[PDB]
């Protein structure tokens, strides 16, 4: 299907941040989505999932910092976090993945890139 | 936790090319090889180590289970010029590895 | 029963409280069905879902040899119960046939003759909660994981108690306890009184479906009247500086208008009630009850060997005790209150004791248990019995020496 | 044994069985191991449990130094040699390739109990590769081993005395390893026999002779008897009932079991002795040996029997003797609703006897069935009986009658 | 105490041992919070907690009913209720600290709470399962999801509920008069006893006795029904030696006369303390290395004939007609080995012979010297030290204090005596 991000790309430190992500097609409320980021240099760090029943589960490497949203009508979902330091200068993809057996895996499915450039 | 056997492979077209991701802790449940291509949007490729996705060609395949795992490819072409990764699901934080910057050869 | 004249020799008597026993029983038959049927789906099944079945059911089913002995009579009470179960076994099996492949309807309320065999299926409530993982969320293999471990746990809990006590087979079905245990018989009496009661039993068993069959009794409580239970608590009293007590049971009662001992060891206290099926009326010596009736001067005695605090205790605020092993210090003014050698105790009353502090423990007066009057009596030490039989053996052997040397 | 009169006075003789004793002391030494396997290092929760198991063994390590201690030390010192022997093999077999493997010569075994749940672990393994998680496998393993720990601790939490005596017993260890050992309990030892007695290994006791704090293992000397009959020794097992007298209800007490042998007998105690289809099994011949008077009561001048006052229960309604009925119907009134009447009231009687031929279906307090009823029994004999053995049991009552006799004899010896 | 001369009528008197008593009442208090706390329940395990909560009513409500009954004529019925309620009123004085400090547990997750007013006197608490919930957290977050962690929690709480219901065993509505032991609550946590039962205050004496409080029992003084807490009056002893106190043991091995294996009956334990002489009831109290720890002073009084038997006037020792136990037949007295050498054929193979005994002599001692190889069934053994003859062996012995032990036998005998009285001077 198609996912697609939206929002600004500049945040001054120790402020709030929030960016949106919406589908173009598909069908919400039948399964989850999730959020993945990485710095421009190295690595790939999972942030947390979003479940259509208003349930989220997060990587405790970023414990008690973050919240993810639901939007069933507009078929979207977004982020809201508060400890927006500068070292999180990164890119924030979107996930849309599906069942397999034991428990279910989110990954890259569609996201061109959330151009984040934080600054002082 | 996961990692990558080569950080890069200067592999020219026309040979077998593969990988050995080793699980740490060594364990069964499976790893979604996906390619990230800088400049475009990524996508997930091999869910559960041989069930390659819809529409991806049969050139790729995955062979193994448990403590480590490896690839199987032949008949190479340049369009697969993208950094792949690997994965460990069943330790809930959704781990990845450092990366495999493939580099095709015989520049035109 | 005559508390008044007994206060003077250490007696306490707590209160009159009646009985409430089982006379209408309402036998019910319960079948246990097992292997919680997955909701009508496919693609999952395992073997240790079944392994334990042969194991337990084969421990159990050979216990049939000790049933035909029909050719303490609880043997034949059991026999009559089993005959009635036999008589109903036809509809038992018909119901079982209906419910087995029906793979839903966790509890059955058919009510053909009496209440239906409920056919408590092991897990199906949780399995209904479980399915939505197994379908539209995940595969049935994570379900197989969760279900395997949970079913094994439930089995491990079975094996604790499989002469069963019904509360444990309740505890198997944690939610399902109070519902059926309350509403099988329409319980307009206190549910809590029913909760105290506990016997549950197996009559036979299936092995191909592996279902267990039980014969439950679930009685009614009919208050017997003109009969009140008493508790009893005796204490010391002294004679010639010899501290002797009065042996009596833990309880006594007044059946109708006659008397007798009481054994509520079976049953639980209440505010007016003692929930025991059996009616303990254990007759005791006419010599003993002559005192309880009132003829105190023919009571038994015994040399004391206990701890201290059974040498003093309350009677309606005003304290009663031996004033020798615990020097009576009424704060009127605080000073030692010794006895005559004639007496053994003193019934001290609302004379000056405003708030007594004997033994360092300061507390308050305003006695109400009346008859502020002591006891003069005969030197009535006649029945100086001994409890342990050894002393009696040596006593009578001295008697034997005496009679043998004096007979010549 | 005038059963034809015992029926008439109340006492009954039901289910005469045999007797056997395993007076032998065949022992084999079978031990514990408490640390199961893992592949490439799992250890997912195996460290959370072993200091905990050491916390159990805390009150198992100590030791110190009586006509039973002589046994508990002579067996142990005669076998301290075999203990030193099995030390080497213990060192060899602490580590394994499978759960259930141990081997020794000198036909007597040394086969260990086994790494406790390693059976279920060998079942668990093939998930954990190719299907499952370290996390999930350790989850299963931890819950399993904790179940096993509690199941262990109930048998034997501790040393301090009188826990090991009704602790470690082989059948409780069998209950501990029950899921594992249901098939192979008989096979662990070489001996074979019928289900009931030796295959059952009647409720025996075993003592931990050595313990290894360092490697979490216990050295158990399993005792294992050898059985053989005892002939010319049968039983006439016993149960009593009520018996009316003067409209009052008395009885006669007797044991729960007895035994006869040729010309001797006794009310043999069989609490530590399991009852069977034809012959029960005491580990040693009991000696519940009794009065000449009560011997006569049993098997002779039955007028010399005692007689005592019921107080607890109405024991009739288990009134069934060879199809017939034997109960206290003078007061617990009865009915032959076919062949119709009410059962009568011979005042000297305490128990009527009613045959299948007499009444073709007997009633009681108000139910009506029939057993077979064609058995073998007869009676026509009214009796009047001497009364010179009135006794009681309540020590208060004995003492009071003694004090009454004191009063009488004091009057006499002053006179 | 005539320790020696008894050893030709079948006695082992082991040895003197001292004694201790818990003179004082050193007292700290404990409280419990029977729920575990989770840091975040994002729709996580709460059904299991509700199940446990509903189950716990059955155990907790009779306790509150009894505790409510505990009150006497109030100063705001039965014997030990007196002292219990007085101790509850003395706990009313620290109710202030208790009720101030109960909230800090619910406020903050923690395994053990060590908030205390003073260094010496401290009051602490334990969440029922939190020591294990700190690792039940990780299957719920960042190892797995909650769908099965909740299940693990359920099984954990059920095990714990049975493990508490065993010891607070609701046999009766008015059970509170029975004592809950320190060891069930010791096992409430698995591996915190050797810490807290040694650290709760200054507790110096070693693992053996003072840290071995078996007999001790515990009150209940505050039970709640909204946060579901328990409070416990935790007594604590403080021990020293007691003077001139010699506690012996007592066995009784048969001496058979004319093929009648009989034995003197005696208590388990006998003690002596200056003039005191009585056989204590020490089953409740510990056997130590050299001195018995019992809180009370269990010594009491016995038949005069028994003291005369112990004092040395042995001709009044009561024989007893029996089928003896398996015990009374033979054991060793500190080198001097005694048996009943008419039933068991004590057979010195060195020199090879059956060992001679007359029917007159009840039993007979054979020491280190008279036979190094004292012979019975399984003798490859050691023979070192003294068992002294010291009885003017052989001697004449009387029998005139024989007894019977079962009541019905006595009833028979006294019925005979009644007939004989009615026959003698009638």
């Amino acid at each position: 299907v198609q996912l697609q991000e939206s929002g600004p790309g500049l945040v001054k430190p120790s402020e709030t941040l929030s960016l949106t992500c919406t589908v173009s097609g598909g069908s919400v409320s039948s399964y989850y989505w999730s959020w993945i980021r990485q710095p421009p240099g190295k690595g790939l760090e999972w942030i947390g999932n979003i479940y259509y029943s208003g349930t989220t589960k997060y990587n405790p490497s970023l414990k008690s910092r973050v919240t993810i949203s639901v939007d069933v009508s507009k078929n979207q979902f977004s982020l809201n976090l508060i400890s927006v330091t500068a070292a999180d200068t990164a890119v924030y993809f979107c996930a849309r993945q599906v069942k397999s057996g034991w428990f279910v895996q989110p990954f890259d499915y569609w996201g061109q890139g959330a151009l984040v450039t934080v600054s002082s | 936790q996961m990692t990558q056997s080569p950080p890069s492979l200067s592999a020219y077209v026309g040979d077998r090319v593969t990988i050995t991701c080793r699980a740490s802790q060594a364990i069964a449940n499976y790893l979604a090889w996906f390619q990230q291509k800088p400049g475009k949007a990524p996508k997930s490729l091999i869910y559960a180590a041989s069930t390659l996705q819809s529409g991806v060609p049969s050139r790729f395949s995955g062979s193994g289970s448990g403590t480590d795992f490896t690839l199987t490819i032949s008949s190479l072409q340049p369009e697969d010029f993208a950094t792949y990764y690997c994965h460990q699901y069943n330790t809930y934080p959704i781990t990845f590895g450092q990366g495999t910057r493939l580099e095709i050869k015989r520049r035109t | 029963i005559d508390i008044t004249k007994l206060q003077h020799v250490g007696v306490l008597v707590n209160s009159p409280k009646g009985m409430k026993i089982s006379q209408n029983f309402e036998t019910r038959y319960l079948i246990l069905s097992l292997i919680p049927k997955i909701e009508d789906s496919n693609s999952c099944g395992d073997q240790q879902i079944k392994q334990y079945k042969r194991l337990l059911d084969r421990l159990i089913i050979p216990l049939y040899d000790g049933l035909k002995l029909q050719k303490t009579s609880a043997q034949i009470t059991a026999a009559v119960a089993l005959v009635e179960a036999k008589q109903a076994k036809s509809d038992i099996e018909k119901l079982k046939e209906a419910i087995r492949d029906t793979n839903k309807a966790v509890q059955s309320v058919c009510s053909s003759v009496g209440n239906c065999i409920v056919a408590i299926k092991s897990v199906q409530d949780y399995v209904n909660k479980e399915i939505v993982p197994s379908i539209a969320r995940l595969g049935c293999e994570a379900a197989g994981l969760q279900l395997g471990i949970a079913l094994t746990q439930h089995y491990s809990e079975l094996t604790n108690c499989f002469g069963i006590k019904l509360q444990c087979i309740a505890s198997l079905y944690r939610t399902n306890i109070t519902e059926i245990f309350t509403t099988s018989t329409v319980d307009k009496y206190d549910i809590y009184d029913l909760l105290f009661t506990e016997k549950v039993r197996v009559i036979d068993v299936d092995l191909n479906d592996y279902s267990i069959t039980l014969q439950v009794r679930l009685p009614l409580l009919t208050r017997l009247l003109n009969t009140q239970i008493y508790k009893v608590d005796s204490i010391s009293y002294n004679i010639q500086n010899r501290e002797w007590y009065i042996p009596l049971p833990s309880h006594i009662m007044t059946k109708g208008a006659f008397l007798g001992g009481a054994d509520v060891k079976e049953c639980i206290e209440a505010f007016s009630s003692y929930i025991c099926p059996s009616d303990p009326g254990f007759v005791l010596n006419h010599e003993m009850e002559s005192c309880l009736s009132g003829n105190i001067s023919q009571c038994p005695r015994t040399t004391v060997t206990s701890d201290i605090v059974p040498r003093y205790a309350f009677v309606n605020g005003g304290v009663v005790a031996n004033c020798i092993t615990t020097t009576c210090t009424c704060n009127g003014i605080g000073n030692r209150i010794n006895q005559p050698p004639d007496q053994g105790v003193k019934i001290i009353t609302h004379k000056e004791c405003n708030t007594i502090g004997i033994n360092g423990m300061l507390f308050n007066t305003n006695k109400e248990g009346t008859l502020a009057f002591y006891t003069p009596d005969d030197i009535t030490l006649n029945n100086s019995v001994a409890l342990d039989p050894i002393d009696i053996s040596i006593e009578l052997n001295k008697v034997k020496s005496d009679l043998e040397e004096s007979k010549e």
